[PDB]
RNA sequence: ACCCACUCCCGACCCGGGGAGGUAGUGACGAAAAAUAACAAUACAGGACUCUUUCGAGGCCCUGUAAUUGGAAUGAGUCCACUUUAAAUCCUUUAACGAGGAUCCAUUGGAGGGCAAGUCUGGUGCCAGCAGCCGCGGUAAUUCCAGCUCCAAUAGCGUAUAUUAAAGUUGCUGCAGUUAAAAAGCUCGUAGUUGGAUCU
């Protein structure tokens, strides 16, 4: 007997065919374009799509009336909306089966602060963040998968206290400045 | 003017070569 | 059988050096070079010979 | 055909039950005597003290010599003949050696030219034979 | 190995005790996050894109041998101090030192098909060996032993074994029985199973 917690869940699923040609073409233009960093990054959020999709599913075969659904699903919509993947203006249950892996992976960290021109390119932002250069709402935050919430899409900027704002300059200028 | 893959298959359709040959067609197909 | 020629033509090899080469690219930067060399920038396979 | 009525769920189940029997791998696991008859006793892997060094020929079209050995297990006292893998891996293994042995690959079948063997050798002297035929190990002095 | 500081229990008890319990040690059982580089200027294999019919101009946008230049940024480490804690350790917070290229160097399996990726080059010659299955090897081996190159996942990846799916190959949903495995030689007959209209 202890005092300890043993719940835990895996976040992720493999493909069924490890060598499929179109998939691995398909998943490396993700990888490529939103600067992922392994396949497995994909899977992630492709495994989060498909739970998504499974729940409104199954909302879906119940009465347009039925208690759970009308409670669940507004839930389900408000919190889709609240993240920016799904329209203000298309909170009905089966706009949610249109939603794609592209809108869920544009809402990463790394992709807002490059799309808001703090980074050069989406590998720039990648190390940027984990550089602790970035801030979202005067907390530092150097996890590249940070889903951004909409209403924080206008507070990511520099960090205080990084050369890129209005802190010290790193080591490498410091050493330089005295070398002469 | 490399090799043709037509005369590959059609040649070693039945010898040792034949999943490499119709490999080789087929991308040269599609 | 008779158990006289076991690793006959392991020993038999000649043995070659590994040339030395500048060291690859791991991780995020590994598969943008694949990404680079695949889509951006293009009948025949990677390893095609002649 | 078969019986449809509301009231024969015992039919059903007792016809089940019944053929289920003739599923030969159902009876092999459910049986009980092909656990008895297996050397290693329902383990993955098992123990044993290098007998002999044997050479078994290869089934025909194939032309060759097989190089295996004969161990014999410590829990239980029973002889096998298990398959030594790679190129001259033979060369590491000594008599009255005491050797890893695994099963090799098709749950009690042989597998390819190799006849009547089921077992394969992994470690010599707690030596992994990879590490000895990589040259990242020798053997204990 | 350390402690009754937490959660609680016991006693005559606000005070004593507790290998219950807590804390560290070992720990790739297993699960979560996440480094191993980024940018600019050059000159091309160059690429698209605009104009010149064409030569060409390209400062508009892109990829790479870049053994080409360049400073900018950072941990991982070493290590004051605080913080943590019963006392510590760790994480978090902070001074100082800490990165150019054989390094602060990523691995595990493969390249005939299933199944993504070389009939490249050298050695062996039904031998050695590979190979889950089909198969490869008998002097020009797409398959062995190696070099180079290539691709799959990645701080992880092979192997053995039990088991689930695949298996509509145990079939209630949902299989078959003329010839592929299979209807008893035939009929009677108890239990079991099933049982025609018909009532506001
Ligand atoms: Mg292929």
């Amino acid at each position: 007997p202890v005092a300890r917690s043993w719940v835990c869940r895996k976040t992720y699923v493999t493909p069924r065919r490890p060598f499929e040609k179109s998939r691995l073409d398909q998943e490396l233009k993700l990888i490529g374009e939103y600067g992922l960093r392994n396949k497995r990054e994909v899977w992630r959020v492709k495994f989060t799509l498909a739970k998504i999709r499974k729940a409104a599913r199954e909302l879906l075969t119940l009465d347009e009336k039925d208690p759970r659904r009308l409670f669940e699903g507004n839930a389900l919509l408000r919190r889709l909306v609240r993240i920016g993947v799904l329209d203000e203006g298309k909170m009905k249950l089966d706009y949610i089966l249109g939603l794609k892996i592209e809108d869920f992976l544009e809402r990463r960290l790394q992709t807002q602060v490059f799309k808001l021109g703090l980074a050069k390119s989406i590998h720039h932002a990648r190390v940027l963040i984990r550089q602790r250069h970035i801030r979202v709402r005067k907390q530092v935050v150097n996890i590249p998968s940070f889903i951004v919430r909409l209403d924080s899409q206008k507070h990511i900027d520099f960090s205080l206290r990084s050369p890129y704002g209005g802190g010290r300059p790193g080591r490498v200028k410091r050493k330089n400045a005295k070398k002469g | 003017l490399g090799t043709d893959p037509y005369e590959d298959f059609q040649e070693n359709w039945n010898t040792k070569h034949s999943s490499g040959v119709t490999r080789e067609l087929m991308r040269e197909l599609n | 059988g008779s158990l006289a020629r076991a690793g006959k033509v392991r020993g038999q090899t000649p043995k070659v050096a590994k040339q030395e080469k500048k060291k690859k690219k791991t991780g995020r930067a590994k598969r943008r070079m694949q990404y680079n060399r695949r889509f951006v920038n293009v009948k025949k396979g990677p390893n095609a010979n002649s | 055909g078969k019986c449809r009525g509301l009231r024969t769920a015992r039919k059903l189940r007792s016809h089940r039950r019944d053929q289920k029997w003739h599923d030969k791998q159902y009876k092999k696991a459910h049986l009980g005597t092909a656990l008895k008859a297996n050397p290693f006793g329902g383990a993955s892997h098992a123990k044993g003290i290098v007998l002999e060094k044997v050479g078994v020929e290869a089934k025909q079209p194939n032309s060759a010599i097989r190089k295996c050995v004969r161990v014999q297990l410590i829990k239980n006292g029973k002889k096998i003949t298990a398959f030594v893998p790679n190129d001259g891996c033979l060369n590491f293994i000594e008599e009255n050696d005491e050797v890893l042995v695994a099963g090799f690959g098709r749950k009690g079948h042989a597998v390819g030219d190799i006849p009547g063997v089921r077992f394969k050798v992994v470690k010599v002297a707690n030596v992994s034979l990879l590490a000895l035929y990589k040259g990242k190990k020798e053997r204990p002095r």
